[PDB]
């Protein structure tokens, strides 16, 4: 099975400021074939379900704010957080849908810091 | 308006099971394949398996099998997980999504369900 890990496991950052988050896996998501990987971000605000932010390891899908945007290849991807909004608050999971078991990472929550 | 909707609840006893449905709608139900997803507070989200709707073919996590069996009926529009002997550490909110995966890419899901919360008590 991939494994996939996330860090930080938590960040606190202030309205307005940069945030990188980091996903790697242990195996890589592209194909060899396509030449794209399977990687997807998902974003998870308290008391909801996970909601799809970006997919392949880039495309952001629509309704989804060009603040965020997903980076990377292989086996190392970047979600960056270009100016942090209070709504931003909640943990992003990245997730491997190349192929069975699909598993995720564990999690980077994002805290917001305010007055 | 596509929509994946569960019962918000399950209560079971230790050693106990339950059969959770998730109806769609909006949708080709056959066209897509169900996903099942486990999320424990703190842990963070967990893929249980998945299965096409129009043949049935399942594929499990095997930290699953035999402990999840899923099944659908094409005829309704539902799709379904058992999950048997449950123990505390089975209590959780579990969701049922959906995967598109064009583009060359991944399967990315892009619909999920309300979700169930079953605690084993």
């Amino acid at each position: 099975d991939i494994v996939m890990t996330q860090s930080p496991s938590s960040l606190a950052m202030s309205v307005g400021q940069k945030v990188t988050m980091s996903c790697k896996s242990s195996q890589s998501l592209l194909d060899s074939r396509n030449q794209k990987n399977y990687l997807a971000w998902y974003q998870q605000k308290p008391g909801q379900s996970p909601k799809l932010l970006v997919y392949f390891a880039s495309t952001r899908e629509s309704g989804v704010p060009d603040r965020f945007i997903g980076s990377g290849s292989g086996t190392d991807f970047t979600l960056t957080i270009s100016s942090v909004q209070a709504e931003d608050l909640a943990d992003y999971f990245c997730q491997q849908h190349y192929s069975t078991p699909l598993t995720f990472g564990a999690g980077t929550k994002l805290e917001l810091k305010r007055a | 308006e596509v929509k994946l909707e569960q019962s918000g609840a399950e209560l079971a006893r230790p050693g106990a099971s339950v059969k959770l449905s998730c109806k769609a709608s909006g949708y080709t139900f056959a066209s897509y394949w169900m996903q099942w997803v486990k999320q424990r507070p703190g842990q963070g989200l967990e893929w249980i398996g998945a299965i096409y709707p129009g043949d049935g073919d399942t594929w499990y996590t095997q930290k699953f099998k035999g402990k999840a069996t899923l099944t659908a009926d094409k005829s309704s529009s539902t799709a379904y997980m058992q999950l048997s002997s449950l123990a505390s550490e089975d209590s959780a909110v579990y969701y049922c999504a959906r995967p598109p995966y064009y583009y060359g890419t991944t399967y990315y899901f892009d619909y999920w369900g309300q979700g169930t919360t079953l605690t084993v008590s």
